[PDB]
């Protein structure tokens, strides 16, 4: 199962994503990127059921890009946030895409912006959020430490802290994290944590 | 069940020349809980508020084919909506799914714009119209809301009161509840202004 | 104006510079082209007659009519062209038959009439086809009695007496000359007068083969077409007179 | 002009493109029918425009169902398709309602078919006019005749395309009420001969076929030997 | 003027001049010519070039193995045509395992030419054709424009056929008792009464198609044409 | 198989010169006036009756859509029963959708758009109706006028027919804002009589009112009792 | 059939569809409309064309139609034409609206209704819409705006323009007074009313007598609000003062 | 449920009881179980409630307008064969075994068994319903070629009673009628009427 | 759900309980279940309630069609016709079991419609849960050409009986009259079940339950 992090600061968001792809008792990749660019300031993390995640992922973007090529200027998280939760609600067709998301955003008017969405699109914006297994044991030290106003250094200990909790007691070998930073330069992409 | 797994609950009750009406906060996935200020309430006029519980993404579905078949009719004819009304809206609009239902009860509150006469009511999952004089709730702690609900109410009260029984209606109800609680959000509609307060509630 | 044309408002039916619909006004000739006449009556006990043409010997005349039975208890005379006639009988026995397929009971008169009429209005309002140049209706309403509707090419229809064809206007003359003679301006005598109105503006003094008559009663409500011994004793017993 | 469509009428009245279609089908040869005590008999002017044609090309008596039969007149091209609704509407009430369809429904559908292109400009009004004929132990014999405008009547005998009044006269003046098939086979001949015109179209057969009594409700054709027989004696009463 | 315009309008004479002008695209083309013995069906047709190295359009195709047609006038609606009796005839051996008789797939043409003939905005088809073939009733010569369909012992369609069809008027007593060499033979002579005076029948121009009861269809083309044309005149 | 094209188009003026034409069907059409009153709306009509065989019991020219909605027309007959059966096609769409009875505007904004629908639609021609909608809804009056252009106006009184200029003078003569339903009937006879040329009967006009206790024809009995001081 | 055809969807001998300019005739007899943008706001300026007497006043508009919370727009043609057209354009902004949870964009709304009107002049055979929309509204991107579409499809930005009749001496004093940048809701208001005491040249001018609306902007709520009977006798008494004190 | 029909010279006798169940609480005592799908042919509702009065308002207005057409009374293999067709076209959706049974002039008295499946037999008599396996043994011991109308009306009376001693999932009156040419004669046995037969006692 | 229904000598009688449950919890209890469809027609919905609600929406919707387009009162079988069409059509996926009780111009008639398009002409009906001990007093004491009071006070008590012995009803009896020359829809008729009178208040004063954020929003 695939594991996904999210902290919004008052400026800024971290994301972080873990960069292994299995196959039932082995895995096939160890470089696995799960962090797919939207725009300039908007990154969408996509895991869950294979096949289902980068197709809507990628036919999410590009509607993304069309609407600036159509218009000029950029979704803003909050529409590109309820798109993307329009597009996976319309469930009670056939097609399913059980996939389980974070979006990440950065608005020109309203700051930093994170959105949980499971696989009913159940759309709820969150200081913090986290997917998988590892959520269940890795929020719980997030509601241990986090204020609203951490700075982001002590973001990357707090991230730190829940990714040798995925060592220490995580059952799934989930040795390398990538994570990058959404701020009112761009994406900014940080060091891989590696244990 | 479907209906049980992400928790709620959704509570209305008439005073005097008032409504209130009060929803819980917590968003959950059957054991683990996400967030705790998921908006459930949303308005649909000055003195006219909808309260939806039920699976967490058939409210915001609901919610939003309801705001755009909504906008339309107030744009078309140029008045508000009557409270009436939008029940049967509510209720078309939840038929039309009526072998693919979506998993949400919703109940509305609010005065009518002219009479300002008080108005609550509830509906089921498919459409029925439920209007009542006393309360309606709707969740997941249906029996703990009705065992507050039945002996709490007494008719014609102010809004001060009518506040103090709704409340501890709510605080009361959802304590007993595992899948639901962890804060509350109370909407007190008056004929002047509405009134909007959270609660002191258990985090657990 | 006075007659004015713009372009294809005589070939179609879009409106004239003076609002007339000339094909649906060229429509009504075509009743006249049949060189028929028919009279519909009505009492307190509604009857059609129209004449029997057989101008050719070798025509088996059972099968020449032009009195139709609707339903059981709804009858029905055409005027105009032939195939048209059929067309609209065929649609109004469709239409019978659906109504009591739908709702449960045997259709009203004035439902049957004006949805024939709500039917052929499409065809003066669509250019693509042309309006069905040709009816009479007879049944008893269980309030009113007895009723008789006209429907025409233009969607038009209620009446107490009426004509149809090439002798419309002077029977129409001769029916109203005679309601004011009669009480409460009904008639009595339904089966003779229609032979008299037929008889007058003919002038032919007509044979048993030469006319039909259709009653509808209210002892027996069924639509009910006479035999030839019968017609012949009216049209003597009104011979002795 | 008001007569380019079949959907206009004219100032008097008047359909032109009907009224100009039965000017096509007394364009074209002869055929007759008469129906008789226990069955009918049709006759047709079948012509030959050219030696090289094998017999039976052209056949203008068709059948459309098992007991009955056809005779066309006009262009035959629209006939074969007529027969082909005519075959399509009595197979399909064979299958509804599990009897042989009676002529009167049967001319009153392909009557209601032939009328339903005298309305539209998108089509043209057929160019022929039919017969049907048939013959059962409960319903007697019957002749029906369909123009193009749609319209039908029940006839004694009939005559149909370019010498119809002629032959009216002379089938006018047979007893045809009383009269064995066998008799009216000659009696059909005749009339056939008689209004031939010999001067204008040159190579012709005869074509005859009855349904009645004698084939037990079976539309056959007439067999050889009658055919010779009949084309003998109407040659020699031609005299 | 104004009746030559559409299919669907009948001049006041009782006729359809759009459908009398479709006659003379088979009055146009290239004459071809068919007989039949009672063994054996020929067809002779003039092979088509633009003038030369344009090596001359064929005029008769391999329809099935016991079906061969001519063409004279719209090529793309005679190739429409074959196709259709190719969809026929596999749609009968896929359904009863036997090939449709020949006599019903001329009827089957006769009722799909027929139908543009009578709705508006189409058109006739501008095509004739002779349908040469053989089944368990023997070989047959059929001709089918206006859509009607003829049975034929000897026929000739196409420019100036009129004396071809006077040569098999005069010739066809012989026919059936001639075997398979006499039989393109006399067909070979009557294409030829129509032809240019100074040109002749050689490997070039002249196609032969031929189908009996022990001989599938085959088309004779450029080295095949050369033993009929021998031994000729 | 039915037309794909237009058949009204613009002549270089800019007129749609079939509406305009069908604007004079609707004036040589039966004469027709509603007035709103203070307490509620009149629509009133000229029977165009000849000859004594016709049964007038028959036809009705002002046909209610709903309990509180009705309308009259003059033009032809026959588009006017289309667009009664489709008038109340829509009011019972919005009586399932919403459980109310239509207002009159959200009536008359979907009956223009069916009357719009074939001044521009394939092979049609326009329709030759011009209607007067009334309703009482929020305890408010309301007349209104539909043209066979699709375009609807608002009006307190008005004419429309035979000899609609003349109407529309004497209705601004005799118009006042304070007027009583029943003073309401005799000023529209009063209009209705300029024109009628032939002995009015009850059997010849055909009233209908609107107010707080909803619409409904008047029976020729209380016709003939107003009739009687006309 | 093919004689009854008017082909409306083809080109002329020139280039030219006809049905498009004969539109543009019909538009050059409509009422008199302008709209002039500036800094805190849009208004538009209307001749109503509902001047008897004997009219009820039901709406609360003429020719003013809300879109949706954050645009308003005027038509001038037929009134039939433009009710289809502000129908197709509150579908439009409420599928946005519905699609993305935010009001849609200005250009958005006016571009896809000239799709809808390009559509018709080129194929389906049908007659074009006549009429012109000019479309105020208030967004988050470039706040207040202004446009002015035609039945070809065309549209544009505008700070001051004039449809209807007497459209091209309304614009030409627009070129003359417009104070590019400066313009109030109040100055506004005085230049679209002085403008329309020159172009109302049918009964000359009174009471009842425009349809004048702006659209601004209170407490982070866009307003569109009709002015009332006594603003615009007041405003234009106001006027008649103005040209009373213009000569000394 | 027990339906029955028997075919005599001259005309057919009908024969129903009156019980509708839903489970085993009798949900109707009174029903009526014979449809006059036209004038004098008469159709037996027997298996699932809702199709037999489905498929039966299909085909009189099929048969009604095919008669108002051909100026005829319909036959009564006519209204079997629009049966057969239509209960075949549905059949896996259908659960219904009708007997239709009627008058014409042209074939006489005619019974048809229609069982679920949408074939057609003529028989000499037809029961059905779920009552009609306790009494295919009698009708097999006591029908005589060329009954009279009492005699027939009798055998159906007898038939009827039997059945509806043994079968739980009948009862009620027997409603008869008897379907000539002179109309249609309908009839009730209810209480002493209904022909008693002594129990097997001691 | 306890519902009843009489033909008695000038028309129908129908009644109803008022208890709607959902579960095994009474969720409302002043439920009407006597719909209007015409004037003279009114149909008891017992089942689904959304599933005959939106029913006798539709059904009332094209009878007021149909009473208008012809001019004349509905008859009871049309109603009877679209209700059996429609619920055939959806092969009893509606779950609505009605009573459609009416009074045309061929006197009074009472029609019992199961899901699946099946109906029963009755002299006298129950539906519901409650429905065996209604029909008990009525197999008791049902008589035809009932006066209007005894018919009254048949349909009362046996909704009565199917109160007390049933789980699934209780709380009110509302009835109907409807006949030639009258239309009479008396609700309620007789309530048999009383809240008892609460001995303890309850009444919270102001400031007794704790408050973290309060806003006042002010309207005209």
């Amino acid at each position: 199962m695939e594991y996904l992090i999210g902290i919004q600061g008052p400026d800024y968001v971290l994301v972080a994503s873990d960069r292994v792809a299995a196959s039932n008792i082995v895995q096939m990749k160890d470089d696995h990127d799960k962090m797919f660019k939207m725009s300039e300031k908007i990154l969408l993390l996509c895991v869950g059921e294979a096949g289902d995640t980068v197709q809507f992922a990628e036919y999410i973007q590009k509607n993304v890009q069309l609407y600036k090529m159509r218009n000029g200027y950029e979704l803003s998280p909050t529409a590109a946030a309820n798109f993307t939760r329009r597009n996976l609600a319309d469930l009670r067709s056939r097609t399913p895409y059980h996939v389980n998301l974070l979006l990440a955003g950065y608005d020109e008017h309203e700051g930093p912006a994170l959105y949980y969405m499971d696989y009913l699109a159940a759309l709820a914006k969150a200081p913090f959020a986290a997917h998988g297994y590892g959520a269940f044991l890795t929020l719980s030290i997030l509601d241990r430490y986090y204020t609203p106003t951490i700075s982001r250094e002590r973001a990357v200990e707090l991230l730190r802290k829940c990714l040798e909790e995925l060592q220490k007691r995580f059952i799934l070998n989930l040795p390398t994290f990538s994570v990058r930073i959404i701020d009112k330069n761009g994406i900014h992409d940080l060091d891989n944590i590696s244990f | 069940s479907i209906m049980s797994y992400n928790g709620g609950a959704v509570m209305a009750m008439k005073g005097k020349n008032c409504v209130a009406i009060a929803a819980d906060r917590r968003f959950g996935i059957q054991a683990q809980m996400v967030t705790t200020d998921f908006q459930k309430i949303f308005p649909m006029g000055d003195r006219l508020y909808i309260g939806l519980a039920g699976l967490a993404t058939d409210v915001q579905t609901v919610a939003q084919r309801l705001k755009f078949r909504l906008n339309l009719y107030e744009l078309k004819e140029g008045r508000q909506i009557k409270p009436y009304t939008l029940m049967s809206m509510v209720a078309n609009l939840l038929y039309e799914k009526r072998f693919g239902p979506y998993y949400t009860e919703p109940v509305i509150a609010g005065l009518d714009p002219k009479t300002f006469k008080p108005f609550i009511c509830s509906l089921d999952l498919i459409g029925c119209p439920m209007v009542t004089d006393d309360f309606v709730v709707s969740g997941t702690c249906a029996e703990q809301m009705y065992g507050m609900c039945e002996s709490l109410w007494e008719p014609n009260m102010d809004p001060d009161h009518l506040f103090e029984t709704i409340s501890q209606a709510m605080l009361n109800a959802v304590d007993r509840d595992a899948v639901s609680g962890m804060g509350v959000i109370v909407h007190i509609i008056e004929k002047d202004k509405i009134t909007t307060r959270t609660l002191k509630a258990r985090m657990d | 104006s006075r007659g004015s044309s713009a372009g294809f408002d005589r070939h179609i039916t879009i409106f004239s510079p003076e609002g007339r619909l000339y094909q649906v006004e060229y429509a009504f000739k075509a009743i006249n082209q049949g060189g028929l006449t028919s009279v519909a009556v009505r009492g307190k006990d509604a009857v059609i007659v129209t004449q029997k043409k057989v101008p050719d010997k070798l025509l088996d005349s059972s099968t020449v009519t032009h009195l139709f039975k609707i339903t059981e208890n709804i009858g029905c005379v055409m005027t105009g062209m032939t195939a048209d006639s059929r067309s609209q009988v065929q649609r109004a026995r469709y239409e019978a038959a659906n109504w009591k397929y739908k709702y449960g009971y045997e259709i009203p008169v004035d439902m049957l009439c004006k949805r024939i009429a709500d039917i052929s209005q499409v065809y003066t309002q669509n250019a693509e086809m042309r309006p069905l140049g040709c009816m009479i209706l007879i049944g008893i309403d269980e309030e009113q009695g007895p009723q008789v509707y006209k429907c025409d090419p233009a969607g038009y229809y209620g009446f107490k007496a009426t004509a149809a064809g090439v002798k419309q206007t002077e029977s129409t003359s001769f029916l109203e000359k005679k309601v004011k003679k009669k009480f409460d301006w009904t008639f009595e005598q339904t089966v003779e007068t229609a032979i008299t109105c037929l008889s007058t503006v003919l002038s032919i003094d007509f044979k048993p083969s030469e006319i039909e008559v259709g009653v509808v009663t209210v002892e027996n409500p069924k639509f009910r077409i006479l035999t030839e011994a019968e017609i012949d004793a009216h049209l003597v017993a009104l011979a002795e007179r | 002009g008001y007569d380019l469509s079949a959907s206009t009428f004219s100032p008097d009245g008047r359909v032109f493109q009907v009224e100009y279609a039965m000017k096509a089908v007394e364009n074209s040869s002869t055929a007759i029918g008469i129906r008789c005590k226990d069955g009918v008999v049709f006759g047709v002017e079948k012509l030959v425009l050219s030696k090289l044609y094998e017999e039976g090309s052209n056949k203008r008596l068709f059948n459309v169902d098992r007991h009955v039969g056809m005779a066309v007149a006009g262009l035959l091209a629209d006939a074969r398709s007529l027969a082909d609704i005519a075959r399509e509407e009595a197979s399909n009430f064979r299958s509804n309602f599990g009897y042989n369809i009676p002529l009167k429904h049967l001319a009153d559908r392909v009557a209601m078919y032939v009328h339903a292109y005298t309305l539209y400009s998108a089509v043209r009004p057929f160019g022929c006019s039919f017969m049907l004929g048939s013959y059962s132990v409960n319903d007697g014999a019957q002749l029906y005749m369909i123009d193009p405008s749609g319209v039908s009547y029940g006839y004694w005998g009939c005559a149909i395309g370019k010498a119809r009044q002629a032959a009216k006269t002379e089938i006018e003046k047979l007893q045809m009420k009383e009269m064995t098939c066998r008799d009216i086979v000659k009696e059909v001949a005749k009339i056939i001969y008689i209004v031939h015109d010999e001067v204008k179209d040159k190579a012709f057969e005869l074509e005859l076929s009855w349904v009645g009594e004698l084939t037990n409700g079976r539309h056959e054709i007439v067999p050889k030997d009658i055919r010779e027989e009949a084309e003998k004696y109407a040659k020699e009463s031609l005299k | 003027n104004q009746y030559d315009n559409d299919v669907t309008v009948w001049s006041p004479q009782g006729r359809i001049h759009q459908i009398e002008y479709a006659m003379e695209a088979v009055k146009q083309g290239s004459a071809t010519v068919g007989l039949k013995s009672k063994t054996h069906a020929v067809l002779v047709a003039l092979k088509r070039a633009q003038s030369e190295l344009a090596a001359h359009q064929k005029k008769i195709l391999h329809v099935d193995n016991h079906i061969g047609i001519s063409i004279a006038g719209l090529t793309a609606d005679a190739r429409l045509l074959c196709n259709f009796m190719r969809q026929e005839c596999l749609d009968s051996r896929f359904v009863f395992d036997r090939p449709l008789p020949v006599s019903r797939l001329v009827s089957l043409i006769g009722s799909k030419t027929q139908i543009p003939t009578q709705r508006y905005g189409r058109r006739p088809y501008g095509v004739g054709l002779l349908i040469a073939g053989y089944d368990d009733m023997g070989p047959h010569i059929f001709q089918t424009p206006s859509a009607n369909y003829f049975d034929c012992r000897a026929m000739s369609i196409g420019a100036r056929s009129q004396s071809a069809r006077t040569y098999l008027e005069r010739h066809m007593s012989e026919f059936m008792e001639c075997n398979l060499n006499e039989l393109v033979k006399h067909g070979l002579r009557a294409l030829r009464e129509t032809l240019p005076a100074e040109q002749d029948l050689t490997t070039k121009n002249v196609s032969i198609g031929i189908v009996g009861k022990d001989l599938e269809f085959t088309i004779y083309d450029d080295d095949d044409v050369s033993p009929f044309l021998e031994g000729l005149e | 198989r039915g037309y794909s094209f237009s058949l009204t188009t613009f002549s270089p003026s800019g007129k749609l010169v079939q509406i305009e034409y069908a604007l004079a069907a609707v004036a040589g059409g039966a004469p027709s006036v509603g007035i709103k009153a203070a307490n509620g709306v009149v629509l009133a009509t000229e029977k165009k009756q000849k000859s004594i065989l016709y049964d007038e019991r028959s036809v009705h020219k002002v046909e209610p859509i709903t309990k509180h909605i009705g309308l009259v027309y003059s033009g032809m007959g026959p588009d006017y029963r289309v667009l009664v059966h489709r008038a109340r096609k829509l009011a019972q769409q919005y009586y399932l959708v919403y459980q109310e009875p239509i207002p009159t505007a959200q009536l008359v904004q979907r009956v223009a758009s069916v009357m719009q629908e074939y001044t521009q639609s394939g092979g049609v021609r326009p329709f030759g109706v011009s209607l007067l909608i009334c309703g009482w809804n929020e305890g408010r009056p309301y007349l209104f006028q539909s043209d066979p252009s699709g375009a609807y106006f608002a009006w307190k009184a008005t004419a429309m027919g035979k000899n609609y200029v003349n109407g529309k003078t004497f209705l601004e003569k005799r118009y006042n804002e304070d007027l009583e339903l029943e003073d309401a009937i005799h000023t529209a006879i009063l209009t209705l009589k300029e024109s009628f040329e032939g002995q009015m009967t009850e059997d010849n006009i055909e009233v209908g009112i609107c107010n707080e206790a909803g619409f409904r024809r008047l029976t020729p009995t209380e016709v003939k009792d107003y009739l009687a001081a006309i | 059939s093919r004689r009854y055809d008017s082909r409306t969807t083809i080109f002329s001998p020139e280039g030219r569809l006809y049905q498009v300019e004969y539109a543009m005739e019909a538009i050059g007899h409509a009422g008199t409309c302008l709209g002039i943008l500036a800094n805190d706001g849009v208004l538009l300026a209307a001749e109503r064309r509902n001047i008897h007497k004997l009219l009820d006043e039901v709406f609360f508009s003429e020719k003013i139609y809300k879109l949706n919370e954050d645009m308003a727009c005027s038509v001038a043609g037929i009134t039939s034409d433009a009710n289809v057209l502000t129908n197709e354009l509150r579908l439009i902004a409420q599928r946005y609206l519905l699609q993305y949870q935010e009001p849609i964009p200005c250009e958005q709304l006016v571009t896809a209704l000239c799709d809808i009107k390009q559509a018709y002049t080129q194929f389906g055979g049908k007659r074009p819409f006549g009429v012109s929309l000019l479309y105020i509204g208030w967004d988050k991107h470039y706040g207040f705006q202004l446009y002015q579409s035609d039945p070809s499809g065309n549209y544009g930005g505008w700070k001051a323009t004039c449809i209807g009749n007497n459209s091209a001496a309304a614009v030409s004093m627009l070129k003359q007074d417009y104070k590019e940048g400066e313009m109030t809701l109040k100055s506004a208001l005085a230049l679209a009313i002085k403008v329309l005491n020159k172009t109302m040249d049918v009964s000359k001018l009174s009471a009842e007598k425009v349809e004048i609306a702006t659209l601004t902007r209170e407490n982070g709520k866009t307003v569109i609000r009709v002015l009332k009977q006594k603003e615009v006798e007041q405003l234009i008494k106001k006027h008649e003062e103005e040209e009373a004190k213009a000569e000394r | 449920t027990t339906i029955m029909a028997v075919q005599f010279d001259g005309g057919v006798v009908l024969g129903a009881d009156s019980r509708t169940t839903t489970g085993s609480y009798i949900a109707n005592r009174v029903t009526d179980k014979l449809t006059p799908i036209h004038d004098r042919i008469f159709c037996c509702r027997s298996g699932s409630a809702a199709d037999t009065q489905a498929v039966a308002d299909a085909v009189t207005y099929q048969l009604g307008f095919h008669s108002i057409e051909l100026n005829e009374p319909p036959l009564v293999h006519t209204a079997a064969s629009l049966f057969k067709e239509m209960c075949y076209r549905y059949r896996e959706d259908l659960m219904a075994g009708i007997i239709i049974a009627g008058w014409d002039p042209q074939e006489g008295g005619q019974v048809y068994s229609v069982p679920m499946g949408g074939m057609m037999v003529r028989q000499s008599f037809a029961i059905g319903g779920s009552g009609s396996s306790y009494i295919y043994g009698y009708v097999d011991a006591t029908y005589r070629e060329g009954m009279t109308k009492e005699e027939c009306l009798q055998f159906t009376a007898n038939a009827l009673a039997l059945a509806m001693e043994r079968d739980g999932s009948s009862g009620g009156v027997i409603r008869l009628a008897a379907i000539a040419e002179s109309g249609v004669e309908r009839q009730v046995l209810l209480g002493d009427q209904i022909p008693k037969f002594a129990v097997a006692t001691l | 759900t306890t519902i009843a229904g009489v033909v008695y000598k000038d028309g129908i009688v129908l009644g109803a309980d008022t208890r709607a449950t959902e579960g095994m919890v009474v969720a409302d209890k002043n439920c009407s279940k006597i719909h209007f469809i015409s004037p003279n027609i009114y149909c008891c919905g017992a089942g689904t309630a959304a599933d005959t609600d939106m029913t006798t929406q539709l059904i009332s919707s094209n009878l007021e069609l149909h009473s208008l387009s012809t001019g004349r009162l509905p008859r009871v079988v049309t109603a009877n016709r679209m209700l059996k069409q429609m619920l055939f059509r959806y092969q009893g996926y509606i779950g609505a079991a009605l009573v459609l009780g009416g009074v045309d111009v061929t006197g009074p008639h009472l029609y019992s419609i199961y899901p699946h398009g099946s109906t029963d002409k009755l002299p006298y009906v129950t539906m519901g849960s409650g429905s065996l001990a209604a029909m008990a007093v009525f197999e008791d004491k049902f008589r035809p050409d009932m006066e209007e009071e005894e018919a009254k006070n048949l349909v009362s008590e046996a909704i009565a009986a199917g109160i007390f012995n049933d789980l699934g009803s209780g709380s009110n009896i509302d009835l109907c009259v409807i006949s030639k020359n009258k239309l009479d829809f008396l609700r309620p008729y007789t309530v048999p079940n009383k809240k008892g009178t609460r001995l303890g208040r309850y009444r919270c004063e102001k400031g007794t339950t704790a408050v973290l954020t309060e806003k006042i929003t002010p309207l005209e």
